[PDB]
DNA sequence: GAGAATCCCGGTGCCGAGGCCGCTCAATTGGTCGTAGACAGCTCTAGCACCGCTTAAACGCACGTACGCGCTGTCCCCCGCGTTTTAACCGCCAAGGGGATTACTCCCTAG
DNA sequence: ATGTATATATCTGACACGTGCCTGGAGACTAGGGAGTAATCCCCTTGGCGGTTAAAACGCGGGGGACAGCGCGTACGTGCGTTTAAGCGGTGCTAGAGCTGTCTACGACCAATTGAGCGGCCTCGGCACCGGGATTCTC
């Protein structure tokens, strides 16, 4: 199959905004965002991985990496649902 | 030859959608000089990017990896 | 009637509106199509590659011009000159 | 039965977790990851929706086109430092005059 | 008072290190409150970095990965 | 008072040798304090602040250089804070 | 026997692979990709070498200090674009001085 | 004591086979290991992603190759992909 | 006070943006084991802090002169506009050369 | 009266070579699946038609903008008196960096399965386009 992310950021948007649409090429370009943000943080996930000779990647380092390239207050909004999210993931 | 395809009243419009009121003689043909080398820069990325896959044609994938190696990257065609 | 200037505002107010492009594409691809044959020889082109350099293109033009309004703003005149562009060029890496 | 409706989250665990495990970014991988970075992609397209949706509304659109979303990344200052270096395809720019060029 | 810890003579041999011959007077608050917030954008990356590697002080390569990560790579 | 004969044997008497500027001990309690912002009584490293000292000096005469060739082009040697803000905004940031 | 002296080489070739294997870049990895990053690598500070001693030579001092290294990649336009972006710890300015700053 | 990694020997005796009478300090053997690993990771991620985005799943002669005559500005990939090329053809004869 | 040049309100195909069924791989679940993360415990390097002599670097006041700045006369070169004319672009037609993929295979790189 | 010139004589001071060692790179053996090739279908783009048409080239009137030039003041450079708190260096103390041991549970691997997102097809209304009237800077 051919893997994209379309009904997910539509089902998304339909959770959201309720009453507005997109277009294909706007679903393009953030498909391209997506494939960028992606990229970027499994890159930096690999290099402080290799810093401390850890072979095993887990939330806490990845989480200390979106400390890093996100800036202060969307960084802790980040945090905090991430946190939420894996203790929701945990609880069951 | 070929190089005044991108003509004085192109580089007016770029001009004005890039902000500058007033206009001289001399900013044409540096323009198009500084397009005719950042082009050439992007055609020497996807000239070694053809040749590694031996595949003849450049795609929106070429030029979107390319502007990712030259750090001017673009959304749209692929990531 | 006639204005020293009044109709540059209007299309700098249009064009900032505006998200179209400025940029014809027959010479922009025959000018690429030039430097590719000038480097090899006998290549294959698809569309969205041409439009998305284009698009590089203008975002590069919007991005310069922007760097020389600041500099000419900067240097107290209107007028733009090349020496703006230069040391534009020069402080942002691109030539040194 | 998803672990993403496990999870409460919406974007799939086991899709991130074949992108992050064919991408060969770690022999060994975890798995409250793919979840915390199904979290963060969340709260991403969450802003940028957001944002997407405060620029359609104020300009009459139902629709969102690559202007909106222009008009959603160059007007927050956080993410416009945060992805400051990306140029957007057929979105231009802002509207930008300085005080020096206004006739008086 | 930790601003005006840092001389107005090192700042002076700075610029003429840079190549300034005529330097004004108001230019010092200005260019610290500058070296301050590129400091603090480095020094938050150093202990993330530090809170990274299980540790409660500073290191060198803590500092090496911080340089090396918005590009200005340090040798 | 002979003008322009000493500040040139002065711009070449740190323009051909390669002394450290910044006092070690101002700089290290302004980068502990910044420190203090995240970390407070950070044990520290004499690697890490003089990685800093250089970062800091490398950095300040890049923006000096980038300041006075602005200042060349502006016909006029002295230097404003918004010729530091101009090659702050241009640079980048 | 060692196989950098198969290679006819000096940069070692069994520490590359070794570095090749578990630096996480790739899960197959071919014979003659070491040797050419050996040989690119020795290319490499060969130039530079050939840089730093002429500088040496022209400042008649038989110890290379970091100083010769910054005007030996200062005179070459190609690593002034390879080596321009980055950062030296005591590098100094190179000599150069505006016609016009100057006086007369 | 622990076994640290360093090539500091191996351009010592190349400084030592080019220049026979020229010495060098620790701080210059710290430097320019700081320059072969920067340029090692650097041209090992470029080919990585390189050889990714082409889809093959390995690293031959060819994807660091075409890195190499890509990556840096000029005259060193003139001289380095014929003096590798050579290299591989001393290797292959052996 | 007039006039090009704008913004705004109403009709019109249309053609490109929402559903829907078919279904095929891909996410999900369960068992197994061998290794790496985490914790406890261990030895000494090195960072922190304070005392005291030396002193070259730093502050501060005094003045002097070129340089930043204010104003001015001037070519003069860009700016608005009328007139050809010359290439751009749309609609379309056929080719054929190149992209994808199926399908065995063997060797060379993992272990 | 004093520099000095050119060799001492001691005499440290920073640097390259001769022994241990241990561990990881190399030789040898086994496997399986990843490139290698190539054939065939299909698809898109490169040429080539031609009308027609917005738009560039060219020349001309005109008006503020850029050029050097000259004077007014003052601000940074230079200097000496007076601190001062940087630098060395020394010593004393103890946190914490770093290595080792050991355990056990998260996670890779494998086999079966169910389900949901990709896509061809179908359908219809939002927006650009066009036509004409109000409205606002500018002369």
């Amino acid at each position: 199959r051919k893997e994209s992310y379309a009904i997910y950021v539509y089902k998304v948007l339909k959770q959201v905004h309720p009453d507005t649409g997109i277009s294909s090429k706007a679903m393009s370009i953030m498909n391209s965002f997506v494939n960028d943000v992606f990229e970027r943080i499994a890159g930096e996930a690999s290099r402080l991985a290799h810093y401390n000779k850890r072979s095993t990647i887990t939330s806490r380092e990845i989480q200390t990496a979106v400390r890093l390239l996100l800036p202060g207050e969307l960084a802790k909004h980040a945090v905090s649902e991430g946190t939420k999210a894996v203790t929701k993931y945990t609880s069951a | 030859d070929n190089i005044q395809g991108i003509t004085k009243p192109a580089i007016r419009r770029l001009a004005r959608r890039g902000g500058v009121k007033r206009i001289s003689g001399l900013i044409y043909e540096e323009t198009r000089g500084v397009l005719k080398v950042f082009l050439e820069n992007v055609i020497r990325d996807a000239v070694t990017y053809t040749e590694h896959a031996k595949r003849k044609t450049v795609t929106a994938m070429d030029v979107v990896y390319a502007l990712k190696r030259q750090g001017r990257t673009l959304y749209g065609f692929g990531g | 009637r006639y204005r020293p200037g009044t109709v540059a505002l209007r299309e700098i107010r249009r064009y900032q509106k505006s998200t179209e492009l400025l940029i014809r594409k027959l010479p922009f691809q025959r000018l690429v199509r030039e430097i590719a044959q000038d480097f090899k020889t006998d290549l294959r082109f698809q569309s969205s590659a041409v439009m998305a350099l284009q698009e590089a293109s203008e975002a590069y033009l919007v991005a310069l011009f922007e760097d020389t309004n600041l500099a000419a703003i900067h240097a107290k005149r209107v007028t733009i000159m090349p020496k703006d562009i230069q040391l534009a060029r020069r402080i942002r890496g691109e030539r040194a | 039965k998803t672990r993403s409706s496990r999870a409460g989250l919406q974007f799939p665990v086991g899709r991130v977790h074949r992108l992050l495990r064919k991408g060969n970014y770690a022999e060994r991988v975890g798995a409250g990851a793919p979840v915390y970075l199904a979290a963060v992609l969340e709260y991403l397209t969450a802003e940028i929706l957001e944002l997407a949706g405060n620029a359609a509304r104020d300009n009459k659109k139902t629709r969102i086109i690559p202007r909106h979303l222009q008009l959603a990344v160059r007007n927050d200052e956080e993410l416009n430092k945060l992805l400051g270096r990306v140029t957007i395809a057929q979105g231009g720019v802002l509207p930008n005059i300085q005080s020096v060029l206004l006739p008086k």
